[PDB]
Order: C-alpha cells, then structure tokens, then sequence
C-alpha cells in the first residue's frame, strides 16, 4: 500500500538497539492497532507483533512495538545477524476500509566480516554442443558484502557480447550468491585457447579458466 | 498443526483469468475472516481482498474492484480468488492469510504464496544439461557437479538430487533473465571426489508450467 511510510533501510551493529519508524495519519495508525511483519528473502511474511505491542509465540523479548500518535516504532535490542530481513508495518484505515502496509524496511547488521567469493566455472556440456549451442556457467557464492563485478575473457581479450549476470542475492547464511552465463557458438568455443570468468569483490579478483582440450 | 495450503498460480494472457485456492486444516475456518495479499518482485505487500467467515461480506482494493472476486466454500474449508481481466501489473506473488481480531486486526497464518505471471509470451520448458566435474577438480578433495536448466518461462523450477535423498551440499542458484525474456538457472552439489566412481548423481528438474519432469544423470569427465 505505502499510505504508511517506513525508511527503506536501517543499519546497527551486533548487540545495539535499532528502531524502524512507520508514519501514517489519524485514520490509520492514529486510531488503530499496528502489526509488524518479518519477511526472510523469498518466503511468506511472518507476524512478529500485533495489537501494537504484543509478540507472537516464540518471538523474543528483544523485539518491542511502540505507538506515539500517528507513528509506530519497532524496537530490536541485542541485535543478532539472524535479524537481517524486511520489516513491514500494517493497520486498518477507517477512511479507505483497507488493510494498509508500509513500503517495508531492509535491516542490515554492520561489521559482518568480508568474505571473497567461491567461483565454479563449467565449460559447455557434450549434449549442449551436440544441440549446436554453448553456455559457460560461472557460479559465485559465499561473498560479503553483496557487490561483485564480473568480466569475461577469450584468450585474455574481453568479451561483452553474450554475457548475462544475475544481481547478487542473500543465501540463508547472510552471505550472497550470483550467476554469470556467457552464450557462444560451438565454433567460438572450439576456436579459442581458453575462456575466463573473473569476479571482482572489494577491489580484489578471483578468476577461473576452462579450455576445449577437456 | 494449523495451515493454509495454496494452489493455482501460473502464466495467463492479458485479459485472461486465474483461480487461486487456499485449503484449511486444524481450525474451524468458517468463522475467521481471510484475505489475499500480493507482492510484485522487488516491491512490498499490497492487501487486495477480504471475506467474512460466512461469505456475507467482501472487501476489495480499488486496484482490483470489478475484476477479482474473493469467495469461499465453508463445507470444503476452502478460500478462492477468481482473478478476471488480468493486466501485466497484476504480476506478483499472491498469499492467502487468516485475519483475526483481538484489540486490532492481524494476519497470523499465511500460505506459502504462488507466482502469477501475466504476459503474452508462451510457456517454454527448459533444456537440462549435465555440468560434469572437470578431470582436474576430482584428483583432490571434493567435486562440484551440476545441472544447467536452460531457456524456460515463466518461473518457477524446483531442482532435487537423487529423488530428494541428497540435500546436503546442494546450492540451487537464482535464475538469470536473458535479453530473450527466458530464464536459465544452475544447481550444483559438492560431493566427496572418492564417491564419483561408485555413486549415481541424478538431478530432478520440475517446471510445472510446461509439465516438464526431467531426470538427468551427471557423470565425471574422462577427456584427456
Ligand atoms: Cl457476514
């Protein structure tokens, strides 16, 4: 809905307090109980807090819900890395007769340790070449924080033609994964000495190489 | 246990219709309001519809008035969303939820969610290729083997290994979306290098929209 405003993101360090504000108006937060909803990446939202201040079963005392006029606040004390997630406020709006939601807030836990990517690079399979196509697959995992750049080389000449790279995404262990695919013709693959996938992360490079000799 | 079992997403043409189901076990469903909430990818939660226990009373976001219809069969503990005159903007993950009231309203119990894609583009099942561990990466501790699940539409695909018996070591990557408008993803598993000469590695690729249910054996490279 986003007739309720939350900030897009908030950042504390482990063990600190962080708050997520949710501002609306008298018809919504003003005169009605607020709920808080946690969303882990690509899973259903979970009720944390209802009736503005009450915790669901098995939610810890470290979470609290506050309300001051037309604003509501989510409090998280003794912040853990397990709290990284999207947080949504909800209420009723007696004007629109709608349930309403905030635009959501992304919680980042600061000072997590930097981690270089693992790179697996596969050459085209036999079966794919036999269907007259060629895909180089470069899988990139367990890197923190989640920002990488990927370059490809054919005998250390750069190739921009044919590249499709995922944006980074959060693994269950708070580290990030990404994929980059380079499409070739069987004759491009067979013609060159080697192809290279070089991933760059916090300025420092991890590179992998496959050859047709096989 | 108390749950909401959601079924019925997929691809449909602009103008077309889809029916979401959500079946209920563990509670007398017929007294509790339920709702439908949706989430476009990248974006946030939008309430869409709600219904009283009996069906007597039904509520709708302006974004869907005239087009979507919430209903329920209380004899089959089932909730529905009939979605008509769909547009590209309706492309979202749709959840059902139970709506309870104590001092205020809260949605406590949620379904897993189903993707609804509204596009003129056709269903295409993927090609499945084995990603065999290089000769080199084996003579040594561990081996990465995988399945390239290439050129499909729409999301999603599930990947298993060895009929679900092998879960440890499995990283299924999120799909890339090519300039072609088709999705490719890869699933990899790390295994003891020593198990390659005695153990069968099958990836099980399910793309429900194309009715693709494929099994692919991945075996180690010998070349050179
Ligand atoms: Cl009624």
């Amino acid at each position: 809905q986003s007739v309720l405003t939350q900030p897009p993101s908030v950042s504390a360090a482990p063990g600190q307090k962080v708050t997520v504000s949710c501002s609306g108006s008298s018809s919504n937060i003003g005169n009605h109980h607020v709920s808080w909803y946690q969303q882990l990446p690509g899973t259903a939202p979970k009720l944390l807090i209802y009736d503005t201040t009450v915790l669901s079963s098995g939610v810890p005392d470290r979470f609290s819900g506050s309300k001051s006029g037309t604003s509501a606040t989510l409090g998280i004390t003794g912040l853990q890395t397990g709290d990284e997630a999207d947080y949504y406020c909800g209420t009723w709006d007696e004007l629109t007769s709608n349930l309403v939601f905030g635009g959501g807030t992304k919680l980042t836990v600061l000072g997590q340790p930097k981690a270089a990517p693992s790179v697996t690079l596969f050459p085209p399979s036999s079966e794919e070449l036999q269907a007259n196509k060629a895909t180089l697959v470069c899988l990139i995992s367990d890197f923190y924080p989640g920002a990488v750049t990927v370059a490809w080389k054919a005998d250390s000449s750069p190739v921009k033609a044919g590249v499709e790279t995922t944006t980074p995404s959060k693994q269950s262990n708070n580290k990030y994964a990404a994929s980059s695919y380079l499409s070739l013709t069987p004759e491009q693959w067979k013609s060159h000495r080697s192809y290279s996938c070089q991933v760059t992360h916090e300025g420092s490079t991890v590179e992998k190489t496959v050859a047709p000799t096989e | 246990e108390v749950q909401l079992l959601e079924s019925g997403g997929g691809l449909v043409q602009p103008g077309g219709s889809l029916r979401l189901s959500c079946a209920a076990s563990g509670f007398t469903f017929r007294y509790d309001y339920h709702v439908w909430v949706r989430q476009a990818p990248g974006k946030g939660l939008e309430w869409v519809s709600a219904i009283s226990g009996s069906g007597g009373s039904t509520y709708y976001a302006d974004s869907v008035k005239g087009r979507f219809t919430i209903s329920r069969d209380n004899s089959k503990n089932t909730l529905y969303l009939q979605m008509n005159s769909l547009r590209a903007e309706d492309t979202a993950v749709y959840y059902c939820a139970r709506l309870r009231a104590d001092l205020g309203l809260y949605m406590d119990l949620w379904g897993r969610g189903t993707l609804v894609t509204v596009s003129s583009a056709s269903t295409k099942g993927p090609s499945v290729f084995p990603l065999a561990p290089s000769s080199k990466s084996t003579s040594g501790g561990t081996a990465a083997l995988g399945c390239l699940v290439k050129d499909y539409f729409p999301e999603p695909v599930t990947v298993s290994w060895n009929s679900g018996a092998l879960t440890s070591g499995v990283h299924t990557f999120p799909a890339v979306l090519q300039s072609s408008g088709l999705y490719s993803l890869s699933s990899v598993v790390t295994v003891p290098s020593s198990s390659l000469g005695t153990q069968t590695y099958i990836c099980n690729v399910n793309h429900k929209p194309s009715n693709t249910k494929v099994d692919k054996r991945v075996e180690p490279k010998s070349c050179d």
